[PDB]
């Protein structure tokens, strides 16, 4: 109703519909640490705010008094949950409620206390028709925002809504094939789908992790994906890959390509594979090549990682 | 260039102090600020240019006991400031029933810690509430709320609830194989740790995952050798020059602790490169007001202050305590809490 920066907004304290209500100041004691200042308005604003939670008064005017506290400070959880203590005691509309956070969330998308009362919203609702679009408007503005890819997959785990999560993904790596959130959601959705124990899938995600390595290289979440669906199958299981893998390295190479074939070998000497002293210095030199001229950033690691493969297989 | 530390001890004297209105988003976590000044000051060995006693008293003013009844143990532990109008009471007599007057797990973690640091002994802390108070956070997937009124749930309260059957010394306030679980369920196949399971790897709840783990003494436990060099591996990734929190996303001071930090419990953070971290951390001092902030020209904040002191202490700086990666404190005082413990113990 009575906006806070309305020409005529009125203090609570001079408000008739709250003249029978003493207000509650905050008292930090003698000598007050990390002490905020706070003015007037805001300081009217929250001691009319303890006086109604003191009494737990379930009323309307408790109800719109919260308003202004949010816009005052969204970040008190105690003022969210009251919010909603109120909702259910007035029964109020939460389609409306809806409304009211979408607009909230998006002028403060990195609010925890938010997301919460969004996600408690949609329990209570059993809706979730509204989520996929509204999430996919704040990954608009800021595409690795955490909360909202976390809401996300709440939202699709919880009413199963994996239809279409996999081409909304092929759609996020066409606008940035770097976005490790986008790569970390490839993998949700499919390992909660169709798994990739099926033979024909995983050849489907190995064909296009490399496609997209293809077109950057440089790109440590492609990379990440690729070895991930494969490092527990065992990497030495793929004989074409280790080939397909050294073609590149002439122009496609990088760090992490380095890497993964450290990783091919090592896989190999844990299993007893041909010509153990061989691989060995296969990789001692491929590490040798990360610390000395790929990875020096790293020099001291991938030292130690040579190190400790020599003392593992000789 | 150089470390400013007589700036950044006054920065932290000022944020113990007053702050201007534009600061009120903080007013239910200055608990927390407090914490960030208070152990960066301690980092600094400079606790002596506040007093101590009025802050501790401060601090027990926040500590939410049981009423006479005893009817509101779930709710025990701090809060992170007076913002519910609550009565001023060190401590000193029983609880006051409020309808919604409750501990929140970052504030019992940080004021604990903050108690510890300022050379109290706890005495005056109801060990058994904040424990039962603690249980009752745990979630059936092993994981931590905040609140017992609800909230999210998450690493970083797995974290919380660690370090505090760690300084209250007793487990009980948590189901150690359930959090357990959790942690493990939370690596990613890039082999970082998430908030939780299916999520997106994080520095923050890497170090969070990791050094619960390390503080229940269960790290070599729980991961494999395999394991735990696939975590170093990605953990070590995240170098640039100074560290970010995942994958393609820009430095920020805090992970050359968050990420260092872990470093440095899976015992390899000597095989980084110490130059580049340390010169960008200096990159994102404020020269004129002190303290630190995430990039460099950006304005500084308490909590990237305190990190990017924690962070240099890795390195050893000049001039500061060597921090206990895990307890988030000085080793000074992780040693008086050993003492602590000790005379606990008779
Ligand atoms: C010491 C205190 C006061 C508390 C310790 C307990 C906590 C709350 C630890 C939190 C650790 C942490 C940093 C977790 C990460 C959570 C997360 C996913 C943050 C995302 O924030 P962004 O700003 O988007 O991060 P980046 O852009 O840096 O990736
Ligand atoms: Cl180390
Ligand atoms: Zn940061």
């Amino acid at each position: 109703f009575l906006s806070l920066d309305s020409p005529t907004y009125v203090l609570y304290r001079d408000r008739a519909e709250w003249a029978d209500i003493d207000p509650v100041p905050q008292n930090d004691g003698p000598s007050p640490v990390v002490q905020i200042i706070y003015s007037e308005k805001f300081r009217d604003v929250y001691d009319y705010f303890r006086a109604v939670l003191q009494r737990d008064e379930r009323s309307e005017r408790a109800f719109k008094l919260t308003r202004d506290a949010i816009e005052l400070n969204a970040a008190n959880y105690t003022v969210w949950h009251f919010r909603r203590v109120l909702l259910r005691s007035l029964q109020k509309d939460l389609q409306e409620e809806m409304n009211y956070i979408i607009a909230i969330i998006e002028e403060q998308p990195k609010n925890y206390q938010v997301w919460h009362h969004r996600r408690v919203l949609v329990e209570w609702l059993k809706d979730p028709s509204q989520e996929l679009e509204f999430i996919a408007d704040i990954l608009n503005q800021d595409a690795k925002n955490y909360h909202a890819w976390q809401h996300r997959q709440w939202v699709i785990q919880e009413f199963r809504l994996w239809d279409n999560e996999l081409q909304y993904v092929d759609q996020l790596l066409k606008e940035d094939v770097r976005n490790n959130s986008v790569w970390n959601q490839r993998h949700f959705v499919i390992s909660n789908t169709t798994g990739y124990s099926d033979r024909a899938v995983l050849e489907r995600e190995v064909q296009y992790t490399l496609e997209m390595i293809k077109l950057v290289p440089h790109n440590e979440s492609a990379w990440n994906y690729l070895k991930g669906i494969l490092q527990d199958r065992g990497l030495s299981r793929y004989p074409n890959l280790l080939n397909q893998l050294l073609d590149l390295q002439p122009s496609h190479s990088s760090p992490y390509l380095i890497a993964f074939l450290v990783d091919i070998y090592e896989d190999m000497l844990e299993n007893q594979c041909d010509n153990k002293e061989d691989i060995l210095n296969k990789a001692l030199e491929l590490c040798e090549i990360l610390a000395k001229e790929k990875d020096t950033i790293r020099k001291e690691y991938w030292r130690y990682i040579g190190r400790s493969l020599q003392s593992k297989h000789s | 260039l150089d470390f400013l530390r007589d700036r950044h001890v006054r920065f932290f004297q000022r944020c113990l102090q007053v702050l201007p209105e534009r600061y009120s988003s903080l007013e239910t976590s200055r608990l927390t600020i407090a914490f960030f000044a208070l152990s960066g000051l301690d980092m600094l060995d400079s606790l002596d240019v506040v007093n101590k006693d009025d802050i501790i008293e401060w601090i027990y003013s926040l500590q939410v006991l049981p009423t006479e009844d005893r009817s509101n143990l779930d709710r025990c532990g701090f809060r992170g400031s007076s913002y519910l109008g609550i009565p001023f009471n060190p401590s000193k007599n029983p609880g006051t029933a409020h309808p919604y007057d409750s501990g929140h797990i970052a504030m019992t973690y940080t004021g604990l810690s903050c108690l510890i640091i300022l050379g109290d002994d706890l005495s005056r802390v109801d060990k058994e509430a904040c424990l039962a108070g603690l249980r009752a956070l745990q979630l059936e997937d092993g994981s931590f709320c905040a609140v017992p009124e609800g909230s999210e749930n998450d690493m970083r309260f797995v974290y919380c609830a660690s370090c505090i059957c760690y300084m209250l010394n007793n487990w009980s306030g948590m189901d150690m194989k359930k959090a357990i679980s959790y942690i493990r369920r939370s690596m990613s196949y890039d082999n970082g740790l998430a908030q939780g399971a299916g999520l997106e790897s994080h520095g923050g709840s890497t170090f969070c995952g990791i050094a619960s783990l390390c503080l229940m003494g269960k790290l070599e436990e729980v991961f494999s050798e395999k394991e735990l060099n696939r975590i170093k591996r990605w953990c070590i990734m995240r170098q640039q020059n100074g560290y970010h929190g995942r994958p393609n996303k820009p430095v920020d001071t805090c992970y050359s602790f968050w990420v260092g930090a872990t470093l440095k419990l899976l015992k390899i953070f000597q095989y980084t490169n110490f130059e580049k971290n340390r010169n960008y951390i200096l990159s994102t001092q404020d020269r004129l007001v002190g303290g630190f902030a995430k990039w460099p020209d950006s304005h500084p904040d308490a909590l990237h202050a305190y990190f990017g002191i924690c962070g240099l202490s890795l390195m050893e700086e000049s001039g500061i305590c060597k921090v206990h990666p895990a307890l988030n404190v000085s080793t000074r005082t992780s040693e008086r809490l050993r003492d602590l413990h000790q005379s606990w113990k008779t």
